RNA sequence: AGGGCUACACACGUGCUACAAUGGCGCAUACAAAGAGAAGCGACCUCGCGAGAGCAAGCGGACCUCAUAAAGUGCGUCGUA
RNA sequence: AGAACCUUACCUGGUCUUGACAUCCACGGAAGUUUUCAGAGAUGAGAAUGUGCCUUCGGGAACCGUGAGACAGGUGCUGCAU
């Protein structure tokens, strides 16, 4: 993980899009296609569309999720079985 | 190589000759321990704001004659194939082939 | 006193450069210290000989730096200057150094 | 408001003249009438002229020239002296007396490229040292030498600037 | 890839170097760079005037060229006109004060080199390989060549199947280090693809 | 710009580390060679259990730094799991 | 003789089309230097400085800008043309 002196890290875009969704009060899904973005407290409550590679996955943050990142909650392999 | 592939290389070269003085500065500023936390903040911030062709760490060693990525020797900044060649004509001072 | 250290890849030349350095100085001043020789860089590389595959197959080249001290204990003023005129072979690396 | 004046001394005791400028204001105690005293001293510019914030009553004129070792005022008469400039003695205070070259770790003299070798072979020699190894105590002085410009590892206290 | 090189064996016996100078490790590939472009550029140019070998020699940041070549009058011209104009594009090309001499080869039939360059031009202006390679080695053979080799290979004759054909003469010692053999390279870009040709010249044992 | 070349029911190639007592662990202690180093190697000292951090000499180097060689040797311990 | 980015040649999107890389004219501007908002970034829009080597003044060589084409570019195929 990163130094904890660094801090968290989140992409500036990222954080300014969370920041006009938390003064609109909306809660229509923000695309994004950062999965390095760490999740944080006030991003709870929304959906964030994170890309995957090929489309936007829908992911509604929990308070659970906050440590985490964006990327962990939008798996890029898709892999059913072998048979 | 390509001539595409060495023309980016000479530009990141450009970049990195251009951004040096402020990126370092930057970088101390992050590193610099008796500071203040808002400071460094706002350093790291800059840094991501500057062109990524600016990091050194971007451009890759290439040989000077063929621009080829792989099997790059330092002291003559040549790829083995074209410093073999080199040693063969001559061209390199003092190399000759070794034995012991 | 002055230092002076020679560096070149031919030993013959560098060894010629070395006779020529003493001579210049011998003639001007007194006491020259020698040609004291120190240890040769033998900078070695290996490289691949193929142009595609073949890792077995290589070539392994080297070149040899060698180094001569000279050294001049006294100084005069005849001396010193002297080094500027005296021209010695191509491809030596002289490096004076006064105390 | 206080306005700048210069003020002539013995060239020499210069900072005497500025202790003994600041002792007479306090003893005869217009501290209102003066607020500081440029007088530098090196082991030096200007090192003849003192800087005074003051203002002009012809009592602390008769002050100022009742301090010891002081000529008069430099102005265009000697009825009403003249001020100056704020910037003019701006410049003198910030190297006043702050710790100039001397005290160093490494530079004893000025590099850039002006310098002459003594204490060596380079008899009554000079030259211009591009590059320098003050951490390891070295110089690069290129000296005119051999028809070209090489350069010679010298001692700081070898060369001097 | 049976062979070594003739020339980079020889190195530190019989042969010399090209480029003479020393250099610290930093200022080393710079020069080697310098070195390549000076050289093509000089290649470029004295295409029309035969010339051998450039050997470039570099002291007190100023470089030294030598151009080896079998008719000076041409990469001369009038009276210093054509070598000062060569030494200023030198200069440049370097970015140091550059001085250019000039070399005059006695017997261009001996040198391998020319007559690799010679034989190229030859087959380049549509002769048969074959009449060229015989003319090159019996000329050197008349000049008092030891003896000499020439190989030439691919696409002979404008043939669909590319092939490789030499012509030796006297003797030709490759393995003995202190015979000088002078060889060289070149290569013909005719109408049908390239055709290399080699050529080995022996001049003669060297005893110390 | 982001992702992939790092995927994973599986098969093969080349290696490393093991399965221990000719050994493991602990404490002490001896003997190399050959190399690299300036956008570099970085002593000493201070702090950190440690990776390292801070300060910062010496050094384009038979000088300074990387840099304590390890197996070994002596003493202790473990006792075939 | 070293794939996090780069490398990279592959995929996904977002973009460019005389072009990232050269030469050539035409003619608009000295190059460059600093900084601003949007954008994932590529890019797309702003504020400050300069006019150097020479002219019976139809202007020039370095270095940006635009359009025309001549061309550039290709780690595209054939190692069974070399």
């Amino acid at each position: 993980p990163r130094s904890l002196k660094k801090g968290p890290f989140i992409d500036l875009h990222l954080l300014k899009k969370v920041e006009k969704a938390v003064e609109s009060g909306d809660k229509k899904p923000l695309r994004t296609w950062s999965r390095r973005s760490t999740i944080f407290p006030n991003m709870i409550g929304l959906t964030i569309a994170v890309h995957n590679g090929r489309q936007h996955v829908p992911v509604f943050v929990t308070d659970e999720m906050v440590g985490h990142k964006l990327g962990e909650f939008a798996p890029t392999r898709t892999y059913r079985g072998h048979a | 190589a390509k001539q595409s592939m060495k023309a980016r290389e000479v530009k990141r070269v450009a970049l990195a000759d251009k951004y040096f003085a402020k990126r370092a500065e930057l970088k101390a500023i992050i590193s610099d321990v008796n500071a203040s936390d808002e400071d460094r903040w706002n350093a790291v911030l800059k840094l991501q704001t500057l062109p990524r062709d600016s990091s050194p760490s971007r451009q890759r060693n290439r040989c000077r004659q063929t621009g080829r990525p792989h099997g790059f020797l330092r002291k003559f900044g040549l790829s083995r194939i074209k410093v073999r060649e080199a040693a063969m004509r001559g061209e390199i001072p003092g190399l000759k082939k070794a034995s012991w | 006193r002055i230092r002076i250290r020679l560096k070149a890849f031919d030993h013959r030349l560098i060894d010629q450069a070395t006779a020529e350095i003493v001579e210049t100085a011998k003639r001007t001043g007194a006491q020259v210290r020698g040609p004291i020789p120190l240890p040769t860089r033998k900078e070695r590389f290996t490289v691949l000989i193929s142009p595609h595959v073949n890792k077995d197959a290589r070539d392994q080249y080297e070149i040899r730096t060698h180094l001569r001290l000279v050294d001049i204990v006294e100084p005069t003023e005849k001396t010193v200057d002297a080094l500027m005129r005296l021209d010695l072979a191509a491809g030596v690396d002289v490096q004076i150094s006064l105390g | 408001k206080k306005r700048w004046y210069v003020v002539q001394a013995f060239s020499g005791f210069e900072g005497r003249v500025a202790t003994s400028l600041r002792e007479h204001i306090k003893l005869h105690n217009m501290e209102d009438l003066f607020g500081e005293v440029m007088v530098p001293t090196e082991e030096k510019f200007f090192p003849g002229y003192v800087l005074v914030q003051m203002v002009m009553n012809d009592a602390s004129w008769h002050l100022v020239r009742s301090v010891p070792r002081v000529m008069g005022f430099i102005g265009g008469t000697s009825d009403r002296p003249a001020p100056i400039s704020d910037k003019e003695v701006d410049a003198i205070m910030n190297r006043l007396q702050q710790v100039g070259d001397k005290p160093r770790p490494k530079t004893l003299f000025e590099p850039g490229e002006m310098v002459r070798v003594n204490d060596g072979p380079f008899a009554d020699f000079n030259g211009v040292v591009e590059e320098v190894d003050y951490e390891k105590s070295r110089l690069k002085v290129s000296v005119s030498i051999f028809g070209r410009a090489t350069p010679v590892e010298l001692d700081f206290s070898q060369v001097e600037k | 890839g049976q062979k070594v090189h003739p020339n980079g064996i020889r190195l530190g016996i019989v042969k010399p170097w090209n480029s003479t100078w020393f250099a610290n490790t930093k200022e080393f590939a710079d020069n080697l760079d310098s070195d390549f472009k000076v050289r093509q550029y000089l290649t470029k140019e004295l295409a029309k005037a035969s010339v051998s070998r450039i050997v470039i020699e570099r002291p007190a940041k100023s470089i030294r060229v030598t151009i080896h070549t079998a008719r000076p009058g041409i990469v001369i011209g009038k009276k210093g006109e054509d070598v000062e104009k060569l030494r200023k594009v030198v200069a440049d090309i370097a970015g140091v004060p550059a001085q250019i001499n000039i070399a005059e080869v006695r017997k261009p039939e001996l040198d391998a080199k020319l007559v690799a360059d010679s034989i190229t031009s030859q087959l380049e202006r549509r002769v048969m390989f074959r009449r060229a390679m015989k003319r090159a080695v019996q000329n050197a053979m008349r000049l008092g060549a030891k003896g000499i080799k020439v190989e030439v290979s691919g696409r002979l004759g404008g043939a669909e199947i590319a092939r490789t054909e030499w012509y030796r003469e006297g003797r030709v010692p490759l393995h003995t280090l202190r015979a000088d053999i002078d060889y060289n390279t070149s290569e013909a870009h005719t109408t049908y693809g390239v055709i290399g040709v080699k050529v080995w010249i022996f001049k003669g044992e060297i005893l110390g």
